[PDB]
């Protein structure tokens, strides 16, 4: 296993920022990269043990850290906008090729001059159209989140209770509406008759990652914290 | 150990992985009182039964098959600048660091009081900065002092950081008594590895920690 703290942070031009990674695959080598929208996975630093980081290609303005077996840490002394991206971190058995890693969940880093642009989601849904609510025989709920920014938010859809994955269309990535604000989307299909059955409840849950308590606000506005909405709807 | 010239140092600004010399002299170093050796893989070192943060087992390669067959059974004191890639102590277990010297013999080597030894520190052919270093080994490792002054002037002058340092060149000169003095350098070669630079303290150097004198060089980038 690989785990990356935090999965989500947004810091401020020339703060300091540290993404921690910790496995339990007892693996000598660990290695820090980045995503880059279009481009490639790019390595920063890496480590072939305890005690030792070594150079990746891109480790300019990156400082690595290897306290020991289990974790590998990316210190970003003077975070800048440049930096904002989704890193990932992973660690590796025998040479530490490809075959051999395995990967953190990611962790989503967006680098701003103020946090005073960090805003939550507006959520909502909608029933079927009239006209696939007769003879299409099949009911497409849609979830719409948007507004919000940065992009670190996750859409899922529940029914009676339980989660769905069978019918779910989310969109792949959050879609920029504007400077400072994205917009996702996602679409739930089921039967009309299920649709219509006035027993059956959907859900459309919504997680916004905000500002933490490290993360300090000007007083006097609401702090946009992480946020959990859901806009939910009955049959019929 | 004949004096370095200019020409003999190497340069920090050509190491591309320096800062793996700063974690060894920038953290803890593995120290143990009054213990004994428990295994043996080749035959001029020793392996302990300690334990540290990130180790179970430790592997001490001292300067030659004597040395080692010497301290074999004795109840020594450790204190050395461990690394843990490439450090084969078995075929499987691991969970063990690996040191090169810093042994000597427990029983009547400490001291009632700490012996405060001067270091004399001479920044660009000028000595400008003293400042002192403790031990209470009548017969401390030149490894032990050399950590000693490293992770003194890695705190208060930079010597090290996680990344380039300030200087380009620098050494540590010891001075015994009424025998050849010698020196480290530093800084390693442009490509190197925690366990090729520490053989600095494989020979497993003494030296009378109350007759030594200590004098280091640096010179700024």
């Amino acid at each position: 296993a690989v785990t990356q703290s935090p999965r989500n942070k947004v810091a401020v031009t020339g703060g300091k920022v540290t993404l921690s990674c910790q496995q339990t695959n007892n693996h000598n080598n660990m290695y820090w990269y980045r995503q880059d929208t279009g481009h490639g996975l790019r390595l920063i630093h890496y480590s072939y043990g305890a005690g030792s980081t070594e150079k990746g290609d891109i480790p300019d303005g990156y400082k690595a850290s290897r306290p020991s077996q289990e974790q590998f840490s990316l210190i970003l002394e003077l975070a800048t906008p440049s930096q904002t991206s989704v890193y990932f971190c992973a660690s590796g058995g025998g040479r530490g090729s490809y075959a051999e890693q395995f990967f953190g969940p990611g962790t989503r880093l967006t680098v701003l001059e103020d946090l005073r642009q960090v805003t939550p989601p507006k959520v909502s849904l909608f029933e079927p159209s009239k006209a696939e609510i007769a003879n299409k025989q099949k009911a497409t709920l849609v979830c719409l989140a948007r507004g919000f920014f940065p992009d670190h938010v996750e859409l899922s859809w529940w029914v009676n209770g339980k989660e769905v994955h069978s019918g779910v269309s989310t969109d792949p990535q959050a879609y920029k509406e504007s400077n400072y604000s994205y917009c996702l989307s996602s679409r739930l299909r089921v039967s009309a008759t299920f649709w219509h059955n006035p027993r059956n409840h959907f859900r459309c849950q919504v997680q916004f990652h905000g500002l933490s308590e490290e993360d300090k606000w000007p007083e006097g506005s609401p702090k946009p914290v992480t946020q959990n909405i859901s806009a939910e709807a009955w049959g019929r | 150990q004949q004096d370095p010239d200019p020409s003999q140092l190497h340069r920090s600004s050509l190491v591309k992985n320096l800062q793996n010399i700063y974690f060894l002299y920038e953290g803890d170093p593995v120290t143990h009182e009054n213990v004994k050796s428990v295994d043996q893989l080749l035959s001029h070192d020793l392996i302990y039964n300690v334990s540290g943060p990130n180790y179970d087992k430790l592997k001490t390669e001292l300067k030659n098959q004597e040395m080692a067959t010497l301290f074999k059974d004795k109840n020594v004191d450790i204190y050395g600048v461990e690394y843990y890639h490439l450090c084969y102590l078995s075929e499987n277990a691991e969970r063990s660091a690996c040191i090169y010297g810093g042994v000597t013999n427990h029983e009547g080597n400490h001291l009632e009081i700490p012996k405060k030894i001067v270091v004399k520190v001479s920044i660009d052919g000028i000595q400008s900065l003293s400042f002192d270093i403790e031990t209470n080994k009548k017969m401390v490792t030149a490894q032990e002092l050399d950590y000693k002054v490293r992770k003194y002037l890695t705190d208060n002058k930079q010597l090290y950081t996680n990344g380039p340092s300030k200087y380009e060149t620098g050494y540590i000169k010891f001075i015994p008594k009424n025998k050849e003095s010698f020196w480290f350098d530093f800084f390693p070669e442009p490509e190197f590895t925690q366990s090729k630079y520490l053989m600095i303290y494989k020979d497993n150097e003494t030296l009378d920690s109350n007759t030594s004198q200590i004098e280091v060089y640096l010179t700024t980038k």
